[PDB]
Formats: structure tokens, C-alpha cells, sequence
């Protein structure tokens, strides 16, 4: 189990090295919709002979078999990478640190100073690799701040100049990894993110509204049919559509009088 | 257009709640698409679970985790709600290491809470990551996308 | 036929992909591993409230 | 470090900003003044409205 554990550890690595030496992105090869071919010939659903509730179970067939290519090419992908993997992996030797534990000896006992030791190895795992420098003001700094504004006599906003300083030095604040501060290190936030996902969100929304204003506007009676219900009145041939609305539609088209 | 009156992360309603009455309004049960988006809305759920979690700690169990799906938290502002609790945590982090059964455990949760009262001990993946949140934006606005490029074709 | 323009795979099918398991979370290490290593302390510790040493060396008189 | 002296240049023009106003040593409460530069700035925009 030991050796199966180290032979995974060092798969995951070779996984790493393959993939940093290809220098291709993370979700590029997790993402199925990069495998799927836009460019299909996109059989036309007019050629084959379809009724009322048959339409829309062609494409959901068309889309299930266009799905299931993607899956398999995926997998089909997968398959090969890991066939380099488990090759890249066999001919490598391993070398990982061994699980830190307190130290004990067949005829010894161990001593508390011993555990807390091997508890700080754990704590220290816990601090990330790279990290914010998130200034906290120190104590003496605030109160030295806050001695200075009571001497000119802002006493009554000492404390609102502090959290302008606190905040003003947060938005500037550095990264640091090791210790040691990564030049040229740029980072979005979740916050900005977010941002833009809500702008981008809301321009195809209203183009999206603009789009049906349109049609509502020219021809206000496509209301009557639900877009959910859409689908189920279409056919192969104009003749063969279900006639639920046709006359309906005609009637409504003649506008209120 | 009934429930799509209003943009997909402008409602009130939670996203997999919006994400529901959506689906019910584009598509019929019986579709292929709306047995995807009720998984879709599952996932976003169980999201939205661990998101809360992450957060009780600060808020209480009222996080209120639309008001931080719509906008989550500035890294400024994470510092200063640490820093706002920080207090009440070193006072109830003493209390829980008191009534630890054993000096061992003492000495752990207060190793475990010192990790954690510092603000730049906060995991951000944005930073270990950058080029993995930066897909992951791109992942949204890359399903933005495909609707745009329907509506620029109509 | 605009739907057969659309991408055929769904936001599901990717998230289940991208996020095919939960992660486990980095502090639920240390927790497991004091946790056990909390009964470590119990067995061979002279200040503990159990301890094996009573157990194992029974007496000297 | 690389930017530690402009952070001193904003502390300082936020304190001045709210710069108090003191007689005989002791802060005057409740009062108002009005800066030339202020004073210019009206001037200027109640002539361009006048001249337009």
C-alpha cells in the first residue's frame, strides 16, 4: 500500500511535470466543450420526416449523440495522456518527505515538547505557499498615530484617520511567497470578477430583451404561444404542423377589432 | 418572458433558485435541457452550502449568502471582519483551550487559532491560482458568450 | 434549428468535470491527525488522566 | 517599502484636509471659513456664468 501510495504521489507528480512542460492551461483539457466540434455538419431536421412531438425528441437525440462524442473524445484524450503518464511515471524515481510524527522509541516515552514540535510541522503546512501581505496596524503604530492628531487637536477624528490609513494601505497591499515579496505578481479578485460576470450578464439580458422587443413590437401576437411549447408544434413539412395555434395565430394577427 | 424579466444575478432569489424557475419557463420537463438544468441548480446548491459554511464562522448562521453570491467580499474587507471578531475569537479560543481535556489539546487549538487569527494565513485562490480563477471567470463568461453569439446570428 | 447551434454540452456536464469530487479541506488534515495523536498523549504521558505506564510496568515493591 | 513614502504624502494632505481651527491655544468649536482658493472658484464660475 505503501508502494501503490508513492507510485501515486509520484503519477501526480509526473502529471505536473507533463503538464507544466507542455505549458497548457488547467481547465483546457477538464473543459469537455473544448473537445466538442462546432463545425458539424449540423444535419437539417427538414430532410428527415418528423411529426408534432418528434421534432423536438430529434434534437434532443442529435444533442445527446453530439454530448456523448465529446464525453468519449475527452476520455478518448485522457486515455492517451495517461499512457504517457503511467510511461513518464515508471521510468522516474521518487523522493517525497515522509509524514511528520512524534518521535518514539521502543523503550523510550514520549515527552509533550516532542508532540507540539510535530504539531508546528502541521501548522505550518496549513500556511499557504504564497500569501497577501495584509498590513495589520500595530498597537503602538495606532496609538502613535492617534497621540499626534489629539496634539494638533483632531482628538474628535483621531480614530476615522486611523481606518483611512488602515484602508489606503490594504488597497496597495503586496504578495509574498516564501517570505519574500513576487515582483510583477498581478491578481483578480473574486469581488472583480463577479463584477464583470454582472455587467456581462446584464448586456446580453437587455440584448436579449432588445431582440424580442422587436418582435413584439411588429408582431405582438408570438405571445399567445409559450417558448416552452414552442418546439412541440414544429414538423418536417409546413403542412404538418400541429394546428393547436395556426388559426388561432391568423385570428390574433387581425389585430383588437 | 415572464421570470426572465430581470438578468440571471439581478433577482433576489438565490442563483439556483433562479436557475430553476428558468428552466421550467424555457423548457418542458420532458426535455433533455431541463433534466440538465435541474442538475446545473443542484450543483450550484451544493456551492452555495459550502459558501455559507465557509462564512458562519464570522455571521453567525444568518449569512445571508445571496447578499454574498451577488457581491462577495473585498480582500480589505475580509481583513477588517477578521479583525472585527478577532477579539471575541482569542477570547473564545482561551475558553475552548480551558476546557480542553488534556494539555496537548490546549496547545493545539491554541496553535490551530493563532494560524487562523492571522489575516494573511487566509487562503486565497486567486493567489495560489491566479491562472486557475482567472479560467474560472472565463469559464462564465465563455457560457455568456454562446447566448450572445445566438442573439448576434438572429 | 438554433439549438443545434448552441454547445451541445451542458453547464452541468462541464461543472461535473471541472468539480468531479469535493475537496477536501486543508485544516480537516490537522484536525484528524491531533485528533488521533491526542490518544498518543493519552497513552504515554505521566500527567495524564489515563495513562498506560500502570498498565504496562504494574509495580516495584 | 517601494511605496512607503507616498502612503506619508496622503497621511499628511488627509490631516490637513480636516485641519482645525484654534484661538489662544484652544480649539474654537463651531467654526466655518471660507479658503481664497474657494472664494476664486466662485468668482470665476459666477462670471462665466454671467459673461455667458
Amino acid at each position: 500500500k505503501k508502494q501503490a501510495t508513492e507510485n501515486l504521489m509520484k503519477l501526480l507528480q509526473a502529471y505536473k511535470d507533463i503538464g507544466d512542460a507542455k505549458s497548457e492551461p488547467l481547465l483546457k483539457n477538464h473543459n469537455p466543450r473544448t473537445f466538442e466540434d462546432r463545425d458539424y455538419p449540423v444535419p437539417d431536421f427538414r430532410t428527415q420526416n418528423l411529426k408534432a412531438g418528434d421534432v423536438p425528441k430529434f434534437f434532443d437525440t442529435v444533442i445527446s449523440t453530439r454530448a456523448s462524442a465529446a464525453i468519449a473524445s475527452k476520455d478518448k484524450f485522457w486515455a492517451g495522456r495517461k499512457t504517457e503518464a503511467e510511461a513518464a511515471s515508471a521510468k522516474a524515481s521518487a523522493a517525497f518527505p515522509r509524514v511528520a510524527v512524534p518521535e518514539w522509541k521502543k523503550g523510550k516515552t514520549v515527552s509533550i515538547e516532542n508532540l507540539n514540535t510535530v504539531t508546528d510541522k502541521y501548522a505550518a503546512a496549513l500556511v499557504p505557499k504564497r500569501k497577501l501581505a495584509l498590513p495589520v496596524l500595530p498597537e503602538g503604530v495606532k496609538k502613535a498615530v492617534e497621540d499626534f492628531a489629539a496634539s494638533v487637536g483632531q482628538a474628535k477624528n483621531a480614530s476615522e484617520v486611523s481606518e483611512l490609513l488602515a484602508k489606503s494601505l490594504a488597497e496597495k497591499a503586496v504578495v509574498t511567497e516564501g517570505g519574500k515579496v513576487v515582483e510583477g505578481f498581478s491578481y483578480v479578485s473574486k469581488a472583480v470578477a463577479a463584477k464583470v460576470i454582472a455587467t456581462r450578464r446584464a448586456e446580453v439580458h437587455e440584448r436579449l430583451l432588445k431582440l424580442w422587443a422587436k418582435r413584439l413590437l411588429v408582431s405582438p401576437e408570438l405571445a399567445i404561444v409559450p417558448l416552452n411549447e414552442f418546439d412541440a408544434q414544429l414538423a418536417s413539412k409546413f403542412e404538418g404542423i400541429s394546428p393547436k395555434y395556426q388559426e388561432l395565430l391568423s385570428a390574433v394577427a387581425q389585430g383588437n377589432k | 418572458l415572464g421570470p426572465q424579466m430581470e438578468a440571471l444575478g439581478a433577482s433576489d432569489l438565490l442563483l439556483s433558485e433562479q436557475i430553476r424557475v428558468i428552466t421550467e419557463h424555457r423548457y418542458t420537463p420532458d426535455r433533455l435541457q431541463y433534466k440538465e438544468g435541474m442538475k446545473l441548480a443542484d450543483k450550484i446548491a451544493a456551492q452555495e452550502a459550502a459558501l455559507k459554511e465557509e462564512l458562519k464562522v464570522i455571521y453567525g448562521d444568518n449569512v445571508d449568502v445571496k447578499h454574498f453570491q451577488a457581491s462577495p467580499r473585498t480582500p480589505v474587507q475580509q481583513l477588517f471582519d477578521s479583525l472585527k471578531n478577532a477579539a471575541a475569537n482569542k477570547e473564545r479560543a482561551a475558553k475552548e483551550a480551558a476546557a480542553a481535556a488534556s494539555p496537548y489539546l490546549a496547545y493545539a487549538v491554541t496553535k490551530k487559532q493563532e494560524v487562523q487569527a492571522d489575516p494573511s494565513n487566509i487562503p486565497f485562490d486567486e493567489v495560489l491560482y491566479p491562472q486557475l480563477s482567472e479560467e474560472l471567470l472565463e469559464l462564465e463568461l465563455s457560457d455568456i458568450r454562446e447566448d450572445e453569439i445566438a442573439l448576434e446570428k438572429a | 434549428d438554433r439549438v443545434l447551434s448552441l454547445p451541445a454540452v451542458s453547464k452541468n456536464q462541464v461543472l461535473e468535470n471541472v468539480f468531479h469530487t469535493a475537496p477536501k479541506a486543508p485544516v480537516e488534515h490537522l484536525e484528524k491527525m491531533v485528533s488521533a495523536n491526542s490518544k498518543v498523549y493519552d497513552a504515554l504521558n505521566l500527567q495524564s488522566k489515563r495513562v498506560l505506564i500502570w498498565q504496562v510496568k504494574p509495580a516495584l515493591f
